[PDB]
RNA sequence: GGUUCGUUCCAUGGAAUUAACGUAAACCCUUGCUUUAUUUGUAAAUAUUAUAAAGCAGUUCACCUUUAUAUAGGAAAUGAU
């Protein structure tokens, strides 16, 4: 196995997502709502306690983001030392 | 002199008793 | 056991200050008949004295400007349920766990008002991106949607229903009532408004594989 | 825990009970309706427009009285002054936003 | 590369340093407060509505968080105001 190669010059070095969009905590929830509906039906009471879990979500505040993450400003300090150069 | 007498109404217990005494059916 | 001055407030717990006969010293502690405890109730703010489920249903009766006819409506709203007889809940549509049983609702007509509109509220909504599920169609995916859109979708429903029925008397009372009378019929499970809650669940169990459809992750990926 | 309003009772005056109520919020949130006689002079705006503004005026008669009720007065919403406006209107405008019917032909 | 309502601010570039206009600032109405004035307005008055000249005021302080340590941001009816 080889290993990896030296980047060609690039006209900048970053990536294009920084911090990890995380998904909305509760859309994992309604398709387990969902899920219920179609095995035990709709006006069931098997998924009653499901219901309220969903309902739960939206009385909750939402997190707050993340502070930004500098990756960018470190690979734009070592691109040069990095790669094979920068392109202009 | 209702509250040593016991009889200070409060429209709120009046209603929660009847309603947890069975009373209501 | 006669009570009297000297000895009311020792024997009837009351407080002299509270009812001012020795008041406190306003040059030291600053009031003079006790400081609220704090945090104060929600219901003392003026701008949330009324429950957010009463307050929240009112102004969607209002039209026009007209808070205070759209207030009295909602008083005579609460004053019929408070004198119809007790429902009796159907068991095929169960109501929101937690609620009181049938007979507490009478004396309680905001919870009566509450427990309807949390009932056929639904739990998702349908929202449609253009143009991804073929020759033109729309891609329909399901999502959840907070409590004041779950009652303000409810809310309007019933008032749809009640528009379309037909007059019955005359007064100041036929609107008023003609709302109340729906709210008895949705906590009874025989109105019409269940049938529009299921029929938006139905989408949303129908379509939920949509939400990793190769549509919604290939928007500008195939280059 | 008389009131008058412009000479009138808080009943003869107010025709609408939730105007009367926030008229005297400040004494009802502190409870003390039953300690004060106020004589309020209004004037100018409408019905509801005057409650809102005894509210705020018995509240600053209050603290006069009792200073140790800002923090509850806070929290009851007697304290803040609210400062909105009918927008004026504005040429090309049907009122202060609403815009004439725009023609694409 | 970050940040900001914003070519705003910070850092940086084997090329930059500055000017004008727009922007911004300021101005007008409005909000709280201070002083002045009291008729043709104000029930009385030991002056508080109204009238109108000037001045002051905010994202200011507190709390929380905070990158490259350089420039900051958040919370919103239950800190102050
Ligand atoms: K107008
Ligand atoms: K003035
Ligand atoms: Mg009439
Ligand atoms: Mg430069
Ligand atoms: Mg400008
Ligand atoms: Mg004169």
């Amino acid at each position: 196995p080889n290993k990896p190669i030296r980047l060609p010059p690039l006209k900048q070095l970053r990536v294009r997502q920084a911090n990890k969009a995380e998904e909305n905590p509760c859309i994992a929830v309604m398709s387990s709502v969902l899920a219920c509906w179609a095995s035990a039906g709709y006006n069931s009471a098997g998924c009653a306690t499901v219901e309220n879990a969903l309902r739960a979500c939206m009385d909750a505040p939402k997190p707050a983001p993340k502070p930004n993450n500098t990756i960018n400003y470190h690979l734009s300090r070592f691109q040069e030392r990095l790669t094979q150069g920068k392109s202009k | 002199e209702k509250v040593v007498q016991g009889a200070l109404v409060d429209g709120a217990d009046v209603v929660k008793q009847y309603l947890e005494s069975g009373a209501a059916e | 056991v006669e009570v009297t001055p000297e000895n009311a407030a020792a024997l009837s717990q009351l407080s002299e200050i509270a009812y001012g006969v020795k008041a406190a010293d306003v040059a030291i502690e600053g009031h003079k008949y006790g400081l609220p405890t704090l945090p104060l109730p929600s219901e003392l703010h003026h701008k949330y004295r009324y429950s957010e489920v009463v307050n929240h249903a009112t102004k969607l009766l209002m039209k026009d400007g007209k808070l205070s006819k759209a207030q009295r409506d909602m008083a005579m709203i609460l004053n019929y349920l408070r004198s119809s007889p007790p429902p009796k809940l159907n068991p095929s549509r169960p109501l929101i766990p937690g609620h009181p049983p049938a007979s507490h609702l009478p004396l309680n007509p905001v919870e009566y008002l509450t427990v309807a509109i949390d009932s056929v509220a639904p739990l998702i909504k349908m929202r449609g991106y253009k143009g991804l599920a073929g020759g033109g169609r729309s891609l329909e995916v399901p999502q959840p949607i907070p409590a004041r859109q779950r009652r303000s979708t409810a809310f309007k429903w019933i008032l749809d229903v009640v528009n379309k029925k037909p007059s019955k008397g005359s007064g100041r009372t036929m609107f008023a009532h003609r709302v109340a009378e729906e709210i008895v019929a949705v906590v009874e499970g025989r109105s019409s408004v269940w049938d529009k809650r299921m029929l938006i669940h139905k989408l949303g169990t129908a379509n939920r594989a949509n939400l990793n459809s190769p549509a919604l992750q290939l928007k500008g990926k195939r280059f | 825990g008389e009131v008058l309003v412009n000479g009138k009772t808080l009943a003869e005056y107010f025709g609408r009970v939730h105007d009367r109520e926030s008229a005297v919020w400040a004494l009802r949130a502190t409870n003390r309706i039953d300690k004060y006689n106020v004589w309020v002079k209004v004037e100018g705006g409408g019905t509801t427009g005057q409650a809102e503004a005894i509210t705020l005026a018995i509240a600053k008669a209050l603290l006069a009285h009792e200073p140790a009720l800002k923090p509850a007065l806070r929290r009851a919403g007697c304290v803040t002054r609210d400062p909105r406006k009918v927008e004026r209107k504005k040429h090309g405008h049907v009122k202060a936003r609403k815009m004439p019917t725009w023609v694409k032909r």
